[PDB]
């Protein structure tokens, strides 16, 4: 419950609002570059899986900076760990961190990325180059 | 670079051609093993040539020196006497070769082909250094042969992830699992360079092949495969330490009112401590997981390492002390291939554990205080002295059972071999007996244990559960298409598809197959949980389903029946073909 954004909320101010719902995770209509043998091209998806939750600042003033936070498999979570601590020194990394909820009796491995940007790359360069 | 020989084990330089791995031999050994074997090459400083460019004569039953090189009579010098010494061979060293004579059976081991099995249990009677020598060279011999293996002269690629596969002619075309390791070369009139190392499985129907590697091409059409061999490091270390008896305790600390079941075998952990070492020899099945996990129980407070032949046994081992012991002090070390998967839930490789779980073939070279080990037919006296090198401790602890079926030894094609010469352990266990025995399995109930005791065991097992009622047969025979190596009998599949449905609570039951074809169609056909004997054994699970595809040796093996019906939990229903041992079993036709 609210249990969660405060373990989420780890060290770095409190000032968050979930746009997502509680543990529910929101969906969005976002621009994606993938190529798996099944599918290849360059167009518009849906994600799903991603608890969003934008910080805001004094005066409760809403600002770019999402804490997103992610629920994968447990492979995942230890080799998306590992790689990261090989590379936790570049100034070019988005800050990492890497946890385990109690949303009910599982152990559900969870991975939170810090202080990020509401589009990506790809969003503004699908924009101008698929213009209406 | 000089050392002992190895009968007589004097100081010595001189290494014998012929034999493979070229081991230290003194003047007078060397000399009778040339005299007797064929062996007509010597390695010294130098080798051992005709220097007369004129000449190319090696052998060591005619070459004089030419002053300071070797000749031949027709172009010896005249002032220069021939190097063979008086009943000996010249070389390094005279004054101080202590006799030995006990060279023909070093000179069976060099000459005899490892086909018979009187080779391999002769292997199992030589001295302690001669036992590692013929373990070493019977190694090196495997590998050689595995590398002398087929070319896969491909011509076709099927998808991303699927190929079409061809071989070339006269070579052994190996089968294609994941244990194995080949890599394909670009054949452009140059760049022969390797395209990843690739791991190969037959794919799902007709001619068509899954390709994978480490890295990932779409496949030409004139490149091939090949199977590389892996190389043999020499080792030091004797098999087995000597046995040391004692009074007290060797210095553990123990656990008060920990748990009931092993109370009972605390007097067995306390005559461990008074031994330098203690084996095990019991029934499988018995839950001697369970007793090892109680016995670490006992003393769980040093920092320890332990291991396992194969991958299913360590996995089970680490999920039942993740049941019993506390999780944060165990790990499990994995290999860097890692091509078959494992307990993908603890430690990944993190060996700084106080309870450690590895592999044989990926162990450290590290040090522990107690150790255990899964299985004596599984492991040859090789892996023993290997560990024993590597890692050395205060404690060991060994486990096996003599009704556990050998490790492959496929070069030993005739006859069967003794479970007592499996290994030097196995000769000790049942020559000597057990240090411990525990005859009652948990995992089956009664009917099966009287089956087994009846059947191929002594009658002298019992168990604790009562008939489950869940025992089935079926007899009629199906018929094969001769596939790779062995065949599917694919009506007996089409048959358990149609009436699967019948039994609720067997969606799930174990899929038995020790044939990787069968194996793999099974699951390709519906998707039951598919397992081989070998990747069996040692486990137990709740509902199994056994396949006998034909009728054959290694289908007829009562060790391999035996092995795998002692995996029985609460149901299983297995397939057959025999009429015999079809009478044989004490269970429900149907
Ligand atoms: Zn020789
Ligand atoms: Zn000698
Ligand atoms: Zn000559």
């Amino acid at each position: 419950a609210q249990s969660f954004l405060n373990r989420v909320c780890g060290v770095s101010a409190a000032r968050l609002t979930p746009c997502g719902t509680g543990t529910s995770t929101d969906v969005v209509y976002r621009a994606f570059d993938i190529y798996n043998d099944k599918v290849a091209g360059f167009a518009k998806f849906l994600k799903t899986n991603c608890c969003r939750f934008q910080e805001k600042d004094e005066d409760d003033n809403l600002i770019d900076s999402y804490f997103v936070v992610k629920r994968h498999t447990f492979s995942n979570y230890q080799h998306e760990e590992t790689i990261y601590n090989l590379l936790k020194d570049c100034p070019a990394v988005a800050k990492h961190d890497f946890f385990k909820f109690r949303i009910d009796g599982d152990m559900v491995p969870h991975i939170s990325r810090q202080r990020l940007t509401k589009y990506t790359m790809a969003d503004l360069v699908y924009a101008l180059r698929h213009f209406d | 670079a000089v050392g002992a020989c190895v009968l007589c084990n004097s100081q010595t330089s001189l290494r014998c051609g012929a034999c493979i791995r070229r081991p230290f031999l003194c003047c007078k050994c060397c000399y009778d093993h040339v005299i007797s074997t064929s062996h007509k090459l010597v390695l010294s400083v130098n080798p051992y040539v005709c220097n007369a460019p004129g000449c190319d004569v090696t052998d060591v039953t005619q070459l004089y020196l030419g002053g300071m090189s070797y000749y031949c009579k027709s172009h010896k010098p005249p002032i220069s006497f021939p190097l063979c010494a008086n009943g000996q061979v010249f070389g390094l060293y005279k004054n101080t070769c202590v006799g030995s004579d006990n060279v023909t059976d070093f000179n069976a081991i060099a000459t005899c082909d490892w086909t018979n099995a009187g080779d391999y249990i002769l292997a199992n009677t030589c001295t302690e250094r001669l036992k590692l020598f013929a373990a070493e060279t019977l190694k090196a011999t495997e590998e050689t042969f595995k590398l002398s293996y087929g070319i896969a002269t491909v011509r076709e690629v099927l998808s991303d992830r699927e190929l079409h596969l061809s071989w070339e002619v006269g070579k052994p075309r190996p089968p294609l699992n994941r244990n194995y390791v080949f890599t394909g070369y670009r054949v452009t009139k140059n760049s022969k360079v390797q395209i990843g190392e690739y791991t190969f499985e037959k794919g799902d129907y007709g001619d068509a092949v899954v390709y994978r590697g480490t890295t990932t091409y779409k496949l030409n059409v004139g490149d091939y495969f090949v199977l590389t061999s892996h190389t043999v490091m020499p080792l030091s270390a004797p098999t087995l330490v000597p046995q040391e008896h004692y009074v007290r305790i060797t210095g553990l600390y123990p656990t008060l009112n920990i748990s009931d079941e092993f109370s009972s075998n605390v007097a067995n952990y306390q005559k461990v401590g008074m031994q330098k070492y203690s084996t095990l020899q019991g029934p499988p099945g018995t839950g001697k997981s369970h007793f090892a996990i109680g016995l670490a129980l006992y003393y769980p407070s040093a920092r320890i390492v332990y291991t396992a032949c194969s991958h299913a046994a360590v996995d089970a081992l680490c999920e039942k002390a993740l049941k019993y012991l506390p999780i944060d002090k165990c790990s499990r070390i994995i290999p860097a291939r890692a091509r078959v998967e494992c307990f993908d839930k603890f430690k990944v490789n993190s060996t700084l554990e106080q309870y450690v779980f590895c592999t044989v073939n990926a162990l450290p070279e590290t040090t522990a205080d107690i150790v255990v080990f899964d299985e004596i037919s599984m492991a040859t006296n090789y892996d023993l002295s290997v560990v024993n090198a590597r890692l050395r401790a205060k404690h060991y602890v060994y486990i096996g059972d003599p009704a556990q079926l050998p490790a492959p030894r496929t070069l030993l094609t005739k006859g069967t071999l003794e479970p007592e010469y499996f290994n030097s352990v196995c000769r000790l266990m049942k020559t000597i007996g057990p240090d411990m025995f525990l005859g009652t399995c948990r995992r089956c109930p009664a009917e099966i244990v009287d089956t087994v005791s009846a059947l191929v065991y002594d009658n002298k097992l019992k168990a604790h559960k009562d008939k489950s009622a869940q025992c089935f047969k079926m007899f009629y025979k199906g018929v094969i298409t001769h596939d790779v190596s062995s065949a599917i009998n694919r009506p007996q599949i089409g048959v358990v598809r149609e009436f699967l449905t019948r039994n609720p609570a067997w969606r799930k039951a174990v899929f038995i197959s020790p044939y990787n074809s069968q194996n793999a169609v099974a699951s390709k056909i519906l998707g039951l949980p598919t397992q081989t004997v070998d990747s069996s054994q040692g486990s137990e699970y709740d509902y199994v389903i056994f396949t006998q595809t034909t009728e054959t040796a290694h289908s007829c093996n009562v060790n391999r029946f035996n092995v795998a019906i002692t995996r029985a939990k609460v149901g299983i229903l297995c397939i057959m073909s025999d009429r015999d041992l079809y009478d044989k079993l004490q269970f429900t036709s149907l």
